[PDB]
């Protein structure tokens, strides 16, 4: 009766009101706090107009810098991305009944695709589906992601781990730790960005490390 | 570069180990798919469709673009008993699948593909006045993936989805 009411609510509403830093968005009764730092770096890298003579991190990701097909989104884009690869990591990866797959599926897919804030759910399966349940299991699946996000370190030439790839059908988001913080970056389920003769295209974008150190 | 004077020839290529071959042999039947309607019905009758709908899920992407233009292709040149058949053969969900997909290209192949299917039952309305294959899209998650594609960058995307959805929708 009213559970539907609410986790309708947080499921389908991601609020963002601006501030001074950058954003605060709240999201399946979860708060962030998302950040302008870094992003006037990051186009300037991809751009080629900066003061040192060259750049660790425009060297490491030339399929992003170097890729006339690339392009750069905002912040907001990539916490919707790492919320979404959260969702088609921990959950869907796994064999569970269809009508939650197809649910936690068009969730990440709204959150990929679009930037809309609203999400009219007109599948009526899912929308029956919506429960107090789904929602904490999306909860604690969101925070083990981030605490796994966490838990890389920054690019480096040890065996240390430092990114995250996830293939879904249709994409493949991968997370690379560096010092600018995460670099969110998203190609095609063939990965054709990384071809150096024609490179495929890619969106990509940066979280700043305060988004995330907030859980941690 | 070569010719083939058989067509059930191909359907043994679609099955190869090799992607390169199965991705080139799509495009070459995509090609004979654009034809009329009797080269349709030759593709049917050599029972290409099931294995490309197959190809159309599981296969890598670059492959899966080819397949999906030789179904769209299908559904823009072909009779309203082709058409039927390839919607036994389940090919909505696989079209809804690309809706999500990051290239422009194929996004508005897919939504060819399901205009051309949603205009079909229009037909069959006349013919219990409700269009049959708006169920099925809901139910394969194409309605919400067409609604996500209203707020899209592109403007014929966007302008298209709108368009789907007032005329068959909403
Ligand atoms: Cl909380």
């Amino acid at each position: 009766d009213l559970e539907k009411g609410v986790v309708l609510s947080d499921l389908c509403n991601f609020l963002v009101s601006q501030t001074i830093q950058g954003w605060k968005v709240y999201w399946a009764g979860i708060e962030f706090d998302v950040t302008h730092k870094g992003m006037a770096l990051l186009h300037r890298l991809k751009t080629n107009d900066f003061a040192p003579a060259w750049s660790m991190t425009r060297n490491l990701f030339p399929h992003l810098f170097q890729n006339p097909n690339s392009t750069i989104e905002s912040p907001l884009w990539a916490l919707r991305v790492i919320l979404a690869a959260g969702i088609q990591d921990q959950l869907i990866d796994q064999s569970l009944i269809e009508p939650l797959a197809g649910a936690l599926g068009l969730i990440s897919d709204w959150l990929l695709t679009t930037n809309t804030n609203h999400f009219n759910m007109r599948t009526q399966r899912v929308k029956e589906q919506l429960s107090l349940k789904m929602l904490s299991l999306i909860r604690s699946n969101i925070l083990k992601f981030i605490n796994k996000l966490d838990a890389l370190h920054v690019v480096n030439y040890n065996g240390l781990l430092s990114s995250i790839e996830i293939g879904t059908q249709n994409h493949t988001i991968i997370i690379t730790r560096t010092n600018m913080g995460f670099l969110v970056e998203l190609q095609e389920p063939d990965k054709s960005a990384m071809n150096r003769m024609k490179p495929g295209p890619a969106k990509f974008s940066l979280l700043h490390e305060s988004t995330l150190k907030a859980f941690t | 570069i070569l010719n083939c004077s058989a067509l059930p020839c191909l359907l043994h290529l679609l099955s190869s180990p090799k992607e390169s071959i199965r991705k080139e042999a799509c495009w070459t039947v995509s090609n004979i798919t654009a034809g009329n309607r009797a080269q349709i019905q030759a593709v049917i009758d050599a029972n290409i469709f099931p294995v490309l709908i197959e190809i159309l899920q599981k296969a890598e992407f670059r492959t899966r673009k080819e397949a999906a233009w030789a179904i769209t292709n299908a559904t823009s040149g072909g009779t309203p008993e082709q058409i039927r058949y390839l919607v036994a053969l389940g090919c909505i969900k696989p079209l809804c699948d690309l809706l999500t997909v990051m290239d422009s290209k194929i996004v508005q192949v897919a939504l060819n593909g399901l205009e051309n299917i949603l205009r079909l039952g229009e037909q069959e309305s006349k013919q219990i006045g409700i269009n049959p294959y708006c169920a099925l899209i809901e139910e394969a998650y194409g309605l919400d993936k067409i609604e996500f594609l209203q707020s899209h960058e592109n403007q014929e995307i966007y302008q298209k989805a709108f368009d789907l959805i007032e005329h068959y929708f909403g």
